[PDB]
């Protein structure tokens, strides 16, 4: 190339490009909160385990093989002088699984954050077993970490919907709960990440262990559901050799 | 300091000034060299101050003056790599001038086109000013002993005598001084030996300092040709003053 | 160690950190958007399906024509944006015409598949070193089916990635990854030339919002005996009724 | 793709207005003075010659200079455009005119090819717009004389006086109060004179002084004699010994 | 003020001190590639590089660090790999050119100064990084042994003795201390061996390393550019050693 | 974090003195499948594992011939890897045609050195993504090559890039003399580069259908096993 | 007694200054509480600690993760200093994190002064409110008593302000708020102009000024300047220049 | 959002946002109802309220025709619409010049889209804001053609379709109304029924609809107080009704 075009200079990387929630940037006025409502009929003591996830992390769960069943779904509204989701709640045996739907494009991280308070509030009742399953772009190799043992390098660390499930989980409002937690790298904005094929083949591996099944068949039908056109993939076939 | 899009291009601030052209004249005076130039009656010399920090570096490969022609000389000021390359398109028009005209170039005429040059690069978005000032000295047949000045913004004017560099203030004065006293405008002197021992004291009592053979540069421009003195030269040139 | 907006998406010509080219990711993205298309290569020939998604009721029936003729041997059908994908198949029909022309010969599918994909990769640089042609990567999916002496009975996919693989049956649109899994799933070397149809049929009502019917439902065949060709309104009709009639039972 | 095309460099503010011609109005703003008062028989042009460290030769450089032997102009503004634009401008002259029609341009068309030149400049996204205002003055056989001023922006207006500049809202007020329908050329030196040493901080003398005059035709400069219908030229430089003795006189 | 922000995402924009960042940057990309050394004798120039032992599995054969431009032009790099190689190129280049025209070997300085304005040509257009290398380069001419050094800047400048590389400091001591050793002169064998003794002295960094050596002399290689050869290698080896 | 302002193009330095840019390339091809090649003193093999997209997908060609005396494989990216292929194949036949003379493996990596330095240093291109082995024979014998995208070529016994190579290369590097003196017995090498590969097989078996060979030598033209080909070699 | 408010700005020279504040001098600052974060985008990391070999600032042993909103106490000199990874969700959410965190916050401790650093670009001045760029640093400050009910008062620095900028905001939530602690006596301003890049030396320099400045009153100054272990990942990994051979040597 | 500020860049979710906001820009500008009856084309176009002192002697007439057998009308932007009409003139001349024979309405539709795709092909330009609807009869039979063609260069073929501002009442009234069985036999039908979908969203229909009739053979006739007449009659039968 000749030249450059002079006027190309990127604007500052301070602020995000997040969604905005009202028209008015010059409201000196409090913003409404969104509010989030849970099922009362879940009867959460009838499960000991809850798994606590986004949309991406679907092919971890096959729905024949687990037998997933519907329950109740998560109410989230707001009115702005309109936002209104819907959060399906899944079953596979006796554990619960919730699987948010990130959208950094429609979906405010506010919806997030008051999803994830309202989810540990009720989870905070009977304490069953916690599992967080998440990715971080920050962080080199796949990561495991509980409530005694942090393994996160210290520039590496994770935002999001994972990130406020954490937060709320280590100094929320309830706390001395226990957790295990595992991230895998990553490459994209919320709701359209990436992944490997060694990363994804890990996190097969390790929540087959912490599931308890046979390795042979829960690997196959994870593949199968990797191969299937899945969004996390991406053109890893159609882009690499 | 700029601010906005007049930080890599020439445009104008807000304040009417171009900011890339001041910043070019700040790297000019990045080299801690001074240069003199005074014209005899029948000769010009240039005397260009000599650094050598490093004893691993050949004094005898240093030298900021060159020889555009056969009677036009050039000091530059400022960094070696544009030096070169501005000493470079000098020798080629020089030589242009003499074919396509019939007749050697004047140091005026050069002086100009290279002004031209660098408004060129002082208008292009795309291209950038040489942080470099270039005093071209010869002895034209019209016009006898003559010293002109060329400088990044494009400006070029000629000189009775002229001295450049971060201490270029001292000099000056001293030179105004002496032209007052005299009241002559040039040096008196018929040979160009005394000349060169005169601007050797001028600098010397500017500076406050004593110079040896080999931190002293002199280039001699008289009516059949431009000629830079050796060590012996100048060491000759010492020991008689 | 503080939460910073990444760029690393914008460019065409820049690459993430762990080396991903992101525009190439969110051009398969916008293929999805596009309409459920389907191809079955079977010993019997090649069978295509699309759905004819009207936005409005009163839009004509063949307005939109996702199934084309790139030769007399060689059909296609297309997923994502139509503006590239007409340059694509306008390239695709001079390429096979050129070289009927040149050879006296009918062009070898992978052939011209590989010549749609050196024009796909045209957003970089050229595969014999052209320069660049496109400001960006193409939008669209392309199912390319044929016949020819050399591989009998072939067919491809070719994304914007400029790479191209074979398959024995793919899909490809809104509803991929279900068609897919059926394909996978109830896929077998012994289907025939109705039996493809008849799946092909019910895959696309399985992945269809609406009623399947003729109208949103276009299927086409290429075999060796009668080259490229596309069922008409009343055939497809006839055989949604037999499907009806073998599903029932 | 993104190296065939450039950007434009001057845009519209969101009030209506483009910022680098406005900016370059302020550069010229910023230069040093230069006048222009048209009288009767004649026009008169001036300027200051500011000058560097004082070992330079101020008759090196001239800010006025012929652009053809009845036409001149001065600047305020930046040196090397002003160079570039009086050398494009006598090429032009040349190129336009005498080789077309076999005489020289009369001053408002060789003024309204600077001003397209300087147009074309501000509409262009390679270049910025240029940071000169320029004062010319001519005659010509069926317009009489005439005193035309140009903007960066390439808009010229005709003038009876002016000036640009550092002084030129009170050189302005002063030649307004001094101006009158029957001024002689004479009279015009001395109100250029008088308006000129309000604004030189330094020696006002004819060292530091350009002046020139569209005035009558010069026989004596014309180089050659013989040709009773030619005449000489109608563009005249004041040198410093006649600038020093109308200084000395009234 | 070793980072100047906002100044420094362009190749050709002066900072308001009048400092060009991409080009110091590039210096200290430089000043993390390899050590090399060239020392100047009598009648000759010797360079000298520290090379780290990779794997087994390369060819001892044709890995050759040491680059040849022309049969009388040596010259080394340190920095990064492609753009010395492409120096390398147009060097080769130059000298052919400069042959094939005049019918003699091209004079060290025209070549140092074709290649100083190819890589300040670099430093002109926002399109264009500069080279990220400083080369070391020398040879023998009609005038005598010539040895140079070039920074990413464009700038080239001949030196009695050079270093550049991650151990230059103290090598460039040691060279000092060569020229506070033998004022009067130097011969090439001399010569080796100092180099030698410098390579050593500024490779404590620790992994085993490999040193290459060569040289271009008059009256020991008739004007040629040659490898030293594995007895006086050897030899430059072990006094190398019994020095320290 | 300070790495994010200077990673945008090409032509941007780091204040520590990196190209990020050219980094990024170069890590992106390990996100490519494994090959091996190694030679001893008359022949050159290359071993290479393909992958399909599914079930349903054929398997990527991973070994692509170049000319009678020389061919390459590939690991990373398919556009980059098809340019630089096309590129080797015009150069070996304009050599052939124009200078009478069969081109070179050292010519070969300088010619993809030069086109691909180019890229490292202007703006408006970006930098390739892809590995290659190339194995040739010439009159100075057999030659393997290992080509990386940055600009660089490195001549080598034997090696081995792509995703989990790191096994493979140790296993060559710690058997350097087993296989280097493997004369005349084109078998016993390919054998062992089938050796070499398995060892970066991670839950995978070496199949029919995933596994490519490449043979060069003196008096053997460069050909490729592949599908029933290498049942015989398992 | 005094609080430290930094905000998220051009180049994060605030909040760098902040971990130029607290690693500097780890002695004497300690890790006190976590303010809620339901307006931020929150995120979880681990502790850190100073290069130098110090003691980490969270002195409790059953802490091993942290998060976006913190306060840090110095009770030698009885300093809060606010530390934030996470930037503030959207732009009108300024005024609920004023009124609804930082507000107990204010008369939870009784805090007597309020400290706000910013770093402004100018290049996007629409308004210019600055008028002498020969400066790079401005203060500004405002006391209770001297004012009854633009509205600050600047010293002779660089720069009134914009009502765009959230400073304005900020002090407009600050004065009108009928929750107001009635300890809070003065309020001063720290800005900085500068760029986007590697803003390290940009922040020690704003830190440098601030503590010459004397804005706060228990601000010592500072002898050795210390980065904390995070800021080697800055550029990646700490071998990375190693592992590119091929293109390193 | 950051990815809406250029052409060459897809958005995460696959999307190309400045074809929507040229999208938007057409949904800007005046109505365009283009109606297929059997034997028969009807374009119907909202002229904006005459101001007093408009010279409505040389007003130019929405409806634009291209060739002796095809017209034209546009919604969104008028000087970029003059613009693809005279590209368009050029192009049917030029291609009656070189193969004898004028172009089809297919053909010409595909041109102009072609053009419009060709305008958003480098960063330097700007596309066109305009949607046009281009109708016809190919000159070899009794076949009507209408087609829509969008900023993006995207054609489609209609029955009926409205394009421009408040363009949704319209095509509901065009659903609610029309049917693909039994077309409008007659031009008067199929001239009603673009009145009355027209007077949907006009506020007087006196004098702000322009109605343009095409038929086969190459004819074209142009309605003018014929209008006023439709619309007092539609008004007589809606309150017959009432």
């Amino acid at each position: 190339m000749l030249f450059k075009q002079w006027n190309d200079l990127p604007e500052p990387k301070h602020l995000l490009d997040l969604p905005e929630i009202s028209k008015n940037l010059q409201s000196l006025e409090v913003c409404p909160v969104p509010k989030v409502e849970f099922p009362q009929d879940l009867d959460v003591p009838q499960y000991s385990t809850a798994v606590i996830t986004t949309k991406i992390m679907n092919p971890l769960f096959p729905k024949n093989l687990l037998q997933l069943t519907s329950i109740g779904e998560i109410k989230t509204t707001l009115t702005v002088k309109v936002y209104g989701f819907s959060f399906p709640i899944y079953s596979f045996g006796k554990t619960l699984l919730f699987s948010m739907e990130e959208n950094f494009i429609s979906i405010s991280p506010i919806f997030g954050n008051m999803i994830s308070r309202s989810i540990i509030s009720q989870l905070a009742q009977f304490s069953p077993d916690i599992i967080v399953i998440g990715t971080s772009d920050k962080i080199a190799s796949m990561k495991v970490m509980t409530e005694n043992e942090c393994t996160l390098q210290p520039p590496e660390f994770i935002t999001g919907f994972i990130g406020s499930v954490l937060t709320q989980l280590i100094v929320g409002p309830s706390k001395g709960l226990k957790f295990k937690c595992l991230v895998a790298p990553s490459e994209g904005p919320n709701g359209f990440e990436k992944l490997s094929l060694s990363d994804m083949g890990s996190l097969v591996d390790l929540c087959g262990q912490w599931l308890g099944f046979e390795p042979s068949r829960y690997s196959e039908e994870c593949y199968r559901l990797w191969r299937c056109d899945s969004a996390a993939i991406g053109a890893q076939s159609g882009l690499y050799i | 300091s700029a601010a906005g899009y007049d930080r890599h291009i020439t445009i104008f601030s807000p304040e009417g000034r171009l900011y890339q052209v001041e910043y070019a004249f700040k790297a000019t005076n990045q080299t801690n060299i001074n240069s003199l130039a005074v014209r005899g009656k029948d000769c010009t010399v240039v005397i260009s101050q000599k650094k050598v920090p490093d004893k691993l570096l050949d004094p005898t490969t240093v030298s900021y003056i060159f020889c555009i022609s056969r009677t036009i000389g050039m000091v530059v000021n400022g960094p070696i790599p544009d030096a070169r390359n501005a000493a470079l398109r000098a020798k080629a028009e020089a030589a242009e001038f003499r074919y396509k005209y019939g007749y050697d170039m004047p140091c005026d005429v050069l002086a100009k086109r290279m002004a031209n040059l660098s408004q060129i690069y002082t208008q292009r978005a795309y291209m950038r000013p040489l942080g470099v000032i270039l005093t071209f000295v010869s002895v034209d047949e019209e016009l006898g002993p003559s010293i002109y000045k060329t400088d990044p913004a494009g400006y070029y004017v000629g000189y009775k005598a002229t001295a450049t560099g971060p201490k270029q203030q001292e000099i000056t004065t001293n030179l105004e001084n002496h032209f007052k006293k005299s009241k002559i405008d040039h040096i008196n002197e018929e040979s160009w030996e005394k000349v060169v021992e005169f601007a050797i004291t001028h600098m010397i009592d500017a500076l406050g300092t004593e110079f040896s053979k080999n931190d002293l540069e002199v280039g001699v421009a008289t009516k059949d040709k431009f000629f830079t003195l050796s060590a012996e030269n100048i060491e000759e040139r010492l020991v008689a003053i | 160690m503080f939460l910073t907006r990444s760029e690393y998406d914008r460019g065409v010509s820049t690459f993430s950190p762990e080396g991903r080219l992101f525009q190439v990711e969110y051009s398969l993205e916008a293929i999805k958007l596009g309409s459920t298309a389907i191809g079955i290569a079977t010993k019997e020939g090649v069978v295509l399906g699309v759905e004819k998604r009207a936005t409005s009721p009163l839009l004509e029936s063949d307005s939109i024509e996702k199934i084309v003729e790139i030769d007399r041997h060689i059909g296609c059908a297309m997923s994502g944006l139509t503006a590239d994908a007409r340059s694509m198949i306008e390239h695709a029909r001079t390429a096979a015409v050129t070289h009927n022309l040149y050879y006296d010969e009918d062009i070898n599918v992978e052939s011209l598949t590989q010549s749609v994909c050196d024009l796909a990769l045209r957003f970089g640089e050229g595969a014999s070193g052209e320069e660049r042609l496109m400001s960006r990567p193409f939008g669209v999916a392309l199912l390319i089916a044929g016949h020819d002496a050399d591989d009998g009975y072939q067919l491809f996919h070719a994304e914007p990635s400029g790479t191209f693989y074979r398959y024995n049956a793919k899909a490809i649109g809104s509803g991929s990854e279900g068609a897919q899994a059926e394909l996978l799933n109830e896929w077998h070397s012994s289907l025939t030339l109705k039996e493809a149809e008849l799946l092909v049929l019910k895959i696309l009502k399985q992945v269809m919002e609406e009623k399947l019917d003729e109208n949103n439902a276009q299927l086409s065949c290429i075999t060796k005996q009668d080259g490229f060709k596309i069922y008409d309104n009343e055939k497809t009709a006839e055989l949604i009724k037999e499907l009806k009639e073998k599903e029932a039972a | 793709m993104t190296d065939r095309y450039s950007f434009s460099l001057t845009t519209f503010s969101p009030s209506g207005k483009l910022g680098q011609i406005d900016y370059a109005l302020t550069a010229v703003k910023q230069g040093v003075t230069s006048l222009g008062i048209k009288a009767t028989n004649g026009v008169v042009i001036a300027t200051e010659k500011k000058s560097s460290s004082p070992l330079a030769m101020s008759e090196t450089l001239s800010k006025v200079s012929l652009l053809t032997p009845d036409i001149g102009a001065v600047y305020s503004g930046m040196g090397p455009d002003y160079r570039v634009l009086v050398d494009k401008s006598r090429k032009v002259a040349h190129t336009s005119y005498k080789r077309i029609y076999g005489e020289y341009p009369p001053t408002k068309l060789l003024v309204s090819e600077v001003a397209k030149i300087m147009q074309e400049a501000t509409q262009s996204g390679g270049v910025r717009p240029f940071g000169v205002s320029l004062l010319i003055a001519g005659h010509d056989e069926f317009n009489g004389f005439s005193l035309y001023q140009v903007d960066p922006s390439g808009s010229y207006f005709p003038w009876k006086a002016t000036a640009i500049g550092k002084g030129s809202v009170a050189a302005k007020t002063f030649l307004e109060k001094r101006w009158n329908d029957e001024l002689e050329l004479e009279d015009a030196i001395h109100i250029a004179l008088l308006t000129l040493k309000e604004s030189v901080e330094g020696e006002f003398n004819g060292d530091t002084i350009e002046l020139a005059i569209i005035g009558d035709e010069n026989p004596d400069l014309l180089g050659y004699t013989g040709i009773p219908t030619d005449k000489g030229p109608r563009f005249r430089k004041l040198t410093s010994q006649e600038i020093n003795d109308r200084l000395e006189a009234l | 003020t070793s980072i100047g922000t906002g100044y420094d995402l362009s190749n050709s924009v002066f900072s308001p001190d009048g400092r060009n960042f991409q080009v110091e940057y590039a210096v200290k990309a430089v000043e993390n590639g390899t050590t090399s050394i060239g020392i100047k004798c009598n009648d000759g120039v010797v360079f000298a590089v520290e090379k780290l032992i990779t794997s087994k599995l390369l060819v001892p054969q044709k890995n050759v660090k040491i680059q040849v431009v022309d049969r009388h032009i040596g010259c080394v790099y340190s920095g990064l790999i492609p753009d010395g190689r492409h120096l390398v190129n147009r060097g080769r280049e130059e000298a052919a050119s400069f042959k094939k025209l005049y019918k003699t070997p091209i004079p060290i300085p025209a070549f140092a100064d074709r290649l100083g304005q190819y890589v300040q040509a670099h430093t002109l257009y926002n399109s264009v990084r500069p080279f990220g290398v400083s080369t070391i380069f020398g040879g023998v001419d009609k005038n005598g042994a010539h040895l140079y050094m070039l920074e990413p800047s464009g700038s080239y400048w001949g030196y009695k003795g050079a270093a550049t590389g991650k151990g230059r400091q103290s090598a460039k001591a040691e060279l000092e201390k060569l020229v506070d050793h033998h004022p009067e002169g130097l011969s090439a064998r001399e010569a080796v061996k100092q180099a030698a003794k410098i390579i050593y002295l500024a490779h404590e960094d620790k992994k085993d390393f490999e040193l290459e050596i060569s040289w271009c002399s008059l009256s020991e290689t008739n004007g040629l550019h040659k490898f030293v050869k594995g007895d006086l290698l050897q030899e430059a080896i072990d006094f190398a050693q019994k020095e320290i | 974090m300070f790495r994010n302002n200077y990673d945008g193009d090409t032509v941007t330095f780091s204040p520590t003195g990196r190209l990020f840019q050219v980094e990024y390339a170069l890590e992106a091809i390990k996100q490519g499948s494994v090959t091996v090649g190694l030679r001893s003193n008359t022949h050159a093999v290359l071993v290479a594992l393909k992958r399909n997209a599914d079930e349903l997908s054929s398997y990527q060609k991973k070994i692509i011939k170049c000319d009678e005396h020389m061919g390459l494989s590939l690991a990373g990216l398919a556009p980059d890897a098809r340019v630089l292929s096309n590129y080797l194949r015009q150069q070996c036949n304009y050599s052939s045609l124009v200078f009478n003379r069969k081109l070179a493996v050292e010519r070969a990596g300088h010619l993809l050195c030069d086109k691909a330095q180019k890229n490292t240093q202007s703006y408006g291109g970006r930098p390739y993504g892809v590995g290659l082995l190339i194995i040739g024979y010439d009159k100075s014998g057999a030659h393997l090559l290992e080509f990386q995208p940055s600009g660089n070529v490195t001549e080598l016994y034997g090696t081995a890039i792509g995703a989990r190579s790191q096994g493979a290369k140790t296993y060559l590097e710690r058997t350097l003399d087993t296989f280097i003196k493997i004369d005349g017995n084109p078998d016993e090498l390919i054998k062992a580069g089938v050796e070499a590969i398995s060892q970066s097989l991670r839950d995978e078996s070496l199949t029919v259908d995933n596994l490519s060979i490449a043979i060069v030598g003196k008096d053997t033209p460069f050909t490729i096993y592949d599908g029933e080909a290498v049942a015989k070699y398992i | 007694s005094c609080l430290v408010l930094p905000l998220v700005s051009v180049g994060n020279i605030p909040q760098l200054s902040i971990d130029w504040l607290l690693n500097s001098q780890a002695n004497e600052w300690e890790y006190l509480e976590a303010l809620d974060s339901k307006y931020l985008v929150e995120f979880v990391g681990p502790l850190d600690r100073p290069e130098d070999g110090s003691d980490s600032l969270y002195k409790d042993a059953d802490m091993k993760y942290s998060s976006a909103l913190e306060v840090f106490y110095n009770k030698k000199r009885g300093l809060f200093a606010i530390q934030q990874r996470t930037p503030l969700v959207s732009v009108n959410y300024l005024n609920n994190f004023i009124v609804e965190i930082i507000l107990p916050f204010l008369s939870k401790y009784n805090i007597s002064e309020i400290c706000i650093w910013d770093s402004l670009y100018a290049m996007e001045d629409e308004n210019g409110v600055i008028v002498r760029p020969q400066e790079v640093y401005s203060l500004g400050e405002f006391y209770f008593d001297d004012e009854a009910e633009n509205w600050l008062h600047f010293t002779p620095t660089s720069f009134k302000i914009s009502v765009d900028q959230p400073i304005f905001k900020i002090l407009f939530q600050i004065l009108n708020a009928s929750q107001r602690p009635k300890a809070l006596r003065s309020i001063k301003y720290c800005s900085c102009l500068a760029n986007e890049g590697d803003n390290s030396l940009d922040s020690q320099q704003f830190l440098q000024w601030i503590i010459s400045q004397k804005v706060i009153k228990n601000a010592p100054p500072i002898v050795k300047f210390v980065r904390p272990i995070s800021w080697q990942g800055a550029y990646g990994m700490a071998d990375a220049r190693d592992k590119f051979v091929d293109l390193y040597n | 959002s950051g990815y809406d500020r250029a052409l060459s860049i897809f958005s995460p979710d696959g999307h190309i946002f400045q074809v929507e906001y040229a999208l938007e820009a057409v949904k800007r500008g005046t109505c365009a109802v283009g109606v297929k009856g059997k034997n028969c084309v009807v374009l119907g176009c909202e002229r904006r309220s005459t101001l007093k002192l408009q010279d409505t002697r040389i007003t130019p007439s929405k409806v634009s025709k291209i060739d002796s057998h095809v017209v034209l009308s546009f919604s969104g932007l008028n000087a970029d619409s003059r613009i693809l009409i005279e590209k368009a003139r050029v192009e049917a001349q030029s291609h009656r010049l070189t193969l004898e024979d004028p172009v089809t309405v297919e053909y010409l539709t595909r041109y102009v889209a072609g053009v419009q795709q060709r305008y958003t092909q480098s960063g330097g330009v700007r596309p066109f804001g305009v949607s046009t609807l281009i109708a016809g009869f190919d000159p070899r039979d009794d076949e009507p053609k209408l087609y829509q063609t969008e900023p993006s260069g995207i054609y489609s073929s209609w029955s009926a379709q409205t394009i421009g501002r408040n363009s949704k009442t319209v095509r509901e009234f065009l659903e609610k109304n029309y049917d693909r069985k039994e077309p409008p036999a007659t031009v008067e039908e199929c001239v009603k029924l673009t009145v009355r979908s027209l007077l949907e969203v006009v506020q007087t229909g006196a004098k702000n609809i322009e109605i343009t009739v095409v038929k086969p053979d190459s004819d074209i006739v142009a309605l003018s107080e014929e209008i006023n007449q439709y619309v007092t009659q539609i008004e007589q039968e809606k309150q017959e009704q009432q």
